[PDB]
């Protein structure tokens, strides 16, 4: 057993493992079959086991087969050992945590040794077989009982089952698992995720009778208007062979009975030697069958009876079975003959306690918050999932993309083992024992062979083999260029909308050009697209106008849904998010670990309402007083919606008004606004509608509101002039300052800086740090991508803006001037920000203060063509004050960008200071609200057209600051507000993505600001 | 070990330690030789008269065999099937199997063949290079020990086994 | 795969070659039980992949063999698909399972008539001049084995090459077979004679049908 290295070998991928096999629960009851209730033949091994760790499996004392390690210590199983700090967890994306020598490991492997003493009754051993089944151990196992060897087992995302039944006794029984870190699997298992360990899904025991279930395939086709359905169930046994033996399937809908079939065990003769005796094929016909979708998962329970013929059961199988029909036809995706808009993202199994085992409450908590923000798929990146995920995407109604547990990212090339007939045999498992495992969950609706393996022969021999098996469902796979051989679906990642890529071997074309190259026929749904890492998914709208305009570009997956960071404890036990590094892992990849729509927690990030607006159900068009409602839906009326309506003037509500919703799949409603009564006042109008659902869901509350959208209706101009003061403003001249007072007021310019440096209410200075012009940001995780200080990537924004001098550039005063005038007095500035003897930035203000106290800023900037286009033109300074309340009027409540502003509404809004800031485990620029008219903060109002962030941190801070726990409230609030800012992009978060018409390349900028009090 | 994993009723186990299949390899230091296709110094051939011995099962096989030669063993021409020199049958059934069929199992009494050869090496071959031995038909699976020291393990009658001998041979007598 | 030299002397002499893997599961039932399982897989691979990676070089070999007489299984199309991958030089051609499935880039049928048509259930033989023009059926077609050439046989063989003649897509075949697998024995005397099925004390045997 050490003799002979079996986790060093990728000929050997298990040891007497039992052959795969749909969820099994061998009911001896058909209602409790019927019901889904528990099984008294299925037992958890879900509680506490005995764990001891060692550095090698040559450590391992011989005594710890046949009795317990008193060193042990007792834990809870599923685990993660590294969660329970026995050693480190390792976050690296590409490059191998081994060295790549296949098929060898590191000889300090580190090695779980789990135990549990458990009783068995006697009945279970009298007769039929006892079965142990490990849903998930990483990366390999060998198992012993009652000191016995039983067998091995590789793959750490599918279920490895064992024959326990000559080895168990009744009575007290002993389970030895020796769980090793790294094998020959590891390899084949290069995630971008956290590398953990250790039995890490259910354990359980079941109980079969030996005249078994051994298998059951369940197939539903369609006649052409899908009014008529075959159920075509095929199930094998084993045992032995009698003609008193039956099976029955029935099919029910709810508690009525729709179908049934009996039949003795014979299939038809398949070849010249006769047919499958131990097979039966039961058929049955099904008229107008509810069809299952994301939309209405209608479902179905088929149960499978194992009986005499004289009707003594024997065991019953079940499932939930969907009717629906999968196809790609003239190149596009269809589902029940509709063509499909996937609003997909991938997900990982994370939770920031527990590591990578899943629970039934964080999936459901996902489910809910996916389809609540419009998503209707997943992907399960990149590995089979906890069997229940699939359960839980039935009855809600999610698509998945079932994906193999195959990822060679850091092979070189990329196809080094998936080309090599010799990792064939590994790679085929991991593909067939998915397959036999889940071909019978409706959510599925696409197969993966894997990811980012590039694209060897293997591929295209196990692309065939589920051609073969399971002509239900289309086959995918990404590697290698996105459009190879082994995949139906034109499946790239990161492919941008409009620009093409043109890497070679392996281009990423534009989306909408790659569907029209020469022969290409094929629909396109990006496996991973808009990458959410940080301050990210700026561009996201972009991606839906081209799924919308396009019929063959049928949509994709974000990357991703959830933050893989985890929770480390500081010295007074307070829990902060950790990301690659923290755990002393080494090389890591950082803060690459975390590019979730939410937080590790499930709070969502900014971008998550971007997706929710972009993946909406209803379109909208307004034409005169006429709203034009599109439903996006394929196959349920909206009738479950209510469309509200709002007009308000900058903010203040004018008129209101609902309209229930009834509009066929695809089909179109008109919905004729009233006549508004005119506004006497100035402003814009605004049209604000919603969709609300009434009634509570399976997944959303009463009240939810699934779409929304904005107009600018009539607009009057103010052409009304301020009543005039009678005061004027008295300037005062020092050799340092230019002050101006005006009541209780007192501005401070410095002559040496030529900047405000001070303003006074009463006595009280306003400032703790001059308002001075800003042309950098605190860099997002976009801006950085994978440059490091010991790796600059020259290419990458934020090493642009250092090389040019744009962090260390130093305001050189070149004008400052004092006028005073008939009811103002007028400053004049010019300064140049240089580095090096270049001239990067210049800015020429005036500001004007009046006899009412308002202070106009008139800000007029150039920028130097040949310098890297700035991160934001606009002006910052330290306020003295922290008010609780932020009211402005303008883009929002959330934080948007100018490349992610469209989910933003423009309204007034009023939030705690501390909403204004976005808590981004790796901290950067944030919170920034565009669009805006009106700033309020305490006494202060600031206006115009400008974009703006409010916060107790700094940009310099923020910079500085690898993690939010690290950050410090500064004396005061950090106000930067901007004319201008540069978009955030996110196509990916490796190469600058900020799209042409989102870059400040304008050379001249020109903003006005009006400072006042109220 | 070897005797415990019964390597030969297992379809997940088809070799062990074998080296990638390839096409026909000679090994010249000569371009010349190459191009004329001409017998090459560096492919040696072991078609030689070998030791021999019969027996009902892996299980019969003395433990000594490993390190030394049977005195019972006969010397045989090797490339040769056993059933040829009058060891045990042959057998001609056409479809039916010429076992039980109960895959992955065969038969407790399993004929077993054990070859042997002493072979010298040449003193060059151990200073530097890799010599392997290539079996091109061994019917149906076996086993191989070099100098009494496990090597590797093989199926598929019908096609070429290598192994990697070198870090097992010895200067003289192997 | 034959004895490496068997090539060499084909490519030198000039035969074309169809190169078979060493896949024969004829007396499971039904004849797939092993080549429809993914476990059986893995084994059946090595036994295709090995013999592409010897044999690719030489110009004689002109078709890939996925085996003999295995039904038709999954791991026949994955393996049918692998070979169609690594080398594109070569059709890929495989009988089992009813002589035209998606195994094959040959109609290939071992023992299909001239004329009459064998309608055995799941795996007919059809008439070969009909069953190239069978719906929807375009490829070539040649048998892998015809003419069983059993003791006194080959009785309407001229029939064959008529048809052969006769219709472009019918492309010939491949006589079963060469030479009789009867082993010498000794009698008292030690005298010589030819031996079949049987005279070995081998038994369940099929007797003179190795001839
Ligand atoms: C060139 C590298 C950045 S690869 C890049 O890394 C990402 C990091 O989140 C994801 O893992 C993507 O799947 C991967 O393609
Ligand atoms: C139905 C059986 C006779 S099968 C028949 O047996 C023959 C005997 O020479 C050959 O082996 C053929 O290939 C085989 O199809
Ligand atoms: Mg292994
Ligand atoms: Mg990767
Ligand atoms: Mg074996
Ligand atoms: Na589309
Ligand atoms: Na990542
Ligand atoms: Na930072
Ligand atoms: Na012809
Ligand atoms: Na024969």
């Amino acid at each position: 057993v050490l003799q002979r290295r079996d986790w060093e070998n990728p000929g050997v991928t298990q040891l007497n493992r039992l052959a795969a096999h749909p969820p099994f629960a061998s009911w001896r009851n058909s209602e409790e079959a019927r019901t889904d209730r528990p099984s008294q033949q299925l037992r958890s091994l879900n509680g506490e086991w005995r764990f001891a760790w060692f550095p090698a499996p040559e450590a391992v004392p011989e005594s710890w087969l046949e009795c317990d390690l008193p060193e042990a210590d007792t834990v809870v199983v599923p685990s993660n050992w590294q969660m329970h700090g026995y050693d480190a967890p390792i976050y690296t994306n590409v490059t191998y945590p081994i060295t790549v020598n296949p098929p060898f490991v590191p000889t300090e492997n580190p090695t779980g040794c789990y135990s549990l003493t458990f009783n068995v009754d006697e009945s279970w051993l009298q007769e039929g077989q006892t079965r142990i089944i490990f849903d998930g151990v990483n990366s390999a196992f060998h198992l012993w009982c009652n000191g016995r060897w039983v067998g091995y087992g590789q793959d750490s995302r599918l279920p490895s089952e064992f024959d326990l039944s000559a080895f168990l006794r009744a009575g007290e029984n002993r389970l030895a698992v020796m769980v090793l870190r790294w094998s020959d699997g590891s390899y084949l298992e290069d995630q971008d995720m956290w590398r953990m360990s250790g039995i890490f899904r259910d354990v359980s025991l079941l109980h079969k009778p030996t005249t078994q279930i051994s298998d059951f395939h369940v197939a539903t086709r369609f006649n052409d208007d899908f009014s008529r359905a075959v159920l075509e169930a095929e199930v094998q046994m084993c045992g032995e062979l009698r003609d008193y033996l039956r099976v029955t399937v029935s099919l029910w809908q709810g508690e009525t009975q729709v179908a049934s079939g009996t039949a003795p065990f014979g299939g038809e003769i398949i070849d010249e030697r006769g047919g499958y005796a131990d097979r039966v094929t039961l058929r049955l016909n099904v008229e107008n069958p509810k069809l299952w979708s994301a939309e209405i998962p209608n479902l179905y329970r088929a149960v499978v009876e194992l009986h005499t013929a004289d009707g003594t059961l024997i065991e019953a199988e079940a499932c939930d079975v969907g009717f629906r029909e999968v196809r790609i036809e003239n190149g596009l995706l269809l589902l029940n003959g509709k063509p499909l808009l996937i609003r997909g993202v991938n997900r990982h199994e994370h939770h920031p306690l527990h590591g990578q085992v899943m629970d039934e409450q964080t999936m459901v908590q996902d489910i809910l918050l996916m389809k609540q923000n419009n998503f209707n798929a997943v992907r399960c990146s990149h590995y089979p999932n906890h069997p229940l995920w699939y359960t839980l995407c039935d009855r809600y109604g999610l698509y998945v993309v079932d994906e193999a547990n195959i990822e060679t990212h850091g092979m070189v090339p990329m196809n080094r083992l998936t080309d090599d007939p010799r990792w064939l045999p590994a790679m085929s498992e991991r593909v067939t024992r998915m397959v036999q495992r889940d071909r019978n969950h409706p959510s599925v609706i696409i197969w993966s062979l894997g990811n980012e393996s590039g694209h060897g022969a293997n591929h295209d021999a196990l692309y065939r083999w589920i051609k073969s098996v399971d002509p239900s469902r289309p086959v995918q796979y990404e590697g290698g260029g996105a459009d190879t051989t082994a995949t139906d679906i034109i499946c790239p990642m990161y492919a941008r909308v409009d620009e093409d890529q043109p890497f070679p071997a392996v281009p990423k074309w534009s989306i909408k050009k790659w569907l029209s190259l020469p022969g290409e026929t094929r629909p396109l749904i990006l496996c991973e697209y808009a990458h959410a890492m940080g301050n990210s998914l700026g561009g996201f709208a972009k991606y839906w106008q081209a799924f919308r305009q396009y019929p063959r570009l049928q949509g994709g997956f974000v990357w991703d849904w959830v933050d893989q960071s985890l929770i480390k404890y500081d010295e007074n036990g307070n829990p902060w998010s950790a990301y690659g590094g923290d755990f002393g892992d080494t090389p890591n990849d950082r803060q690459f670990c975390m590019n979730g729509l939410v937080f590790a927690d499930r709070t969502p990030h900014p971008a998550l309402t971007e997706a929710k607006h972009q993946q909406q159900f209803f379109q909208f068009r307004l034409s005169g007083q006429t709203i034009e409602v599109t439903s996006e839906y394929l196959f349920r009326h909206s009738d479950n919606e209510l469309l509200h309506w709002m007009v308000a003037l900058d903010g203040k509500p004018l008129a209101s008004g609902e309209v229930p919703l009834d509009v066929a799949p695809q089909g179109k409603q008109l919905i004729e606004l009233p006549e508004l009564p005119q506004p006497e006042s100035a402003g814009q109008l605004w049209l604000t509608v919603r969709v609300v659902q009434p009634n509570a869901t399976a997944w959303s509350e009463a009240g939810h509101i699934s779409a929304w959208q904005q107009w600018r209706l009539a607009e009057n101009l103010s052409v009304t002039l301020p009543a005039a003061s009678h005061a004027i403003p008295h300037l005062t001249t020092s050799e340092m300052d230019f002050c101006i007072e005006l009541g209780n007021k007192r501005w401070q310019f410095n002559r040496q800086s030529g900047f405000l440096s001070q303003m006074w209410i009463g006595d009280k200075k306003q400032l703790l740090t001059p308002l001075r012009d800003q042309f950098t940001r605190a860099p997002l995780d976009n801006d950085i991508g994978v440059t490091e200080a010991t790796r600059i990537d020259p290419n990458a924004w934020v090493e642009r803006w250092k090389a040019a001098g744009h962090y260390q550039a130093e305001a050189a005063l070149l004008q400052c001037t004092a006028d005073t005038l008939a009811d103002a007095v007028l400053i004049t500035t010019a300064h140049a920000w240089q580095h090096q003897g270049k001239t990067l930035f210049i800015s020429r203000k005036t500001y004007r203060i009046d006899g009412s106290g308002q202070m106009a800023i008139t800000v007029d900037v150039e920028v130097a063509s040949d310098t890297p286009h700035p991160a934001r033109i606009g002006l910052n300074c330290q306020l003295a004050q922290v008010a609780e309340r932020v009211n402005w009027l303008g883009l929002g409540p959330q934080e948007n960008y100018p490349d992610r502003l469209t989910a933003a509404c423009f309204d007034r809004w009023d939030l705690p200071l501390s909403d204004m800031y976005t808590p981004y485990v790796f901290p950067s620029e944030n919170g920034l609200r565009c669009g805006t008219r009106e700033l309020n903060y305490g006494p202060h109002q600031w206006r115009g057209d400008f974009q703006f962030n409010i916060s107790r941190y700094s940009q310099q801070q923020l910079m500085e600051t690898s993690h939010r726990h690290l950050l410090h409230a500064e004396e005061g609030t950090w106000l930067n507000i901007d004319g201008f800012h540069m978009g955030i992009g996110g196509d990916d978060s490796w190469s600058p993505s900020v799209s042409a018409e989102f870059q400040l390349s304008a050379g001249r900028y020109h903003y006005q600001l009006v400072w006042c009090q109220k | 070990v070897v005797l415990q994993r019964r390597d030969w009723e297992n379809p997940g186990v088809t070799q062990l330690n074998r080296l990638a299949a390839h096409p026909p390899f000679a090994s010249w230091r000569n371009s010349e030789e190459a191009r004329t296709d001409r017998p090459s110094q560096q492919l040696r051939s072991l078609n030689g008269e070998w030791r021999f011995a019969w027996f009902p099962a892996p299980e019969a096989v003395p433990e000594s065999w490993l390190e030394c030669d049977l005195p019972e063993a006969d010397t045989v021409v090797v490339p040769s099937n056993w059933q040829m020199h009058g060891y045990d049958a042959p057998i001609y059934t056409n479809v039916t199997y010429p076992i039980t069929v109960n895959p992955p199992f065969v038969p407790t009494e399993n004929p077993t063949g054990c070859y042997s050869l002493t072979f010298n090496v040449d003193e060059s071959w151990l200073q530097e290079g890799q010599t392997r031995i290539i079996f091109d038909g061994v019917n149906s699976a076996f086993h191989l020990w070099c100098n009494g020291r496990w090597v590797g393990y093989g199926q598929d009658s019908r096609l070429p086994s290598e192994f990697d001998l070198s870090a097992f041979l010895r200067a003289g007598e192997n």
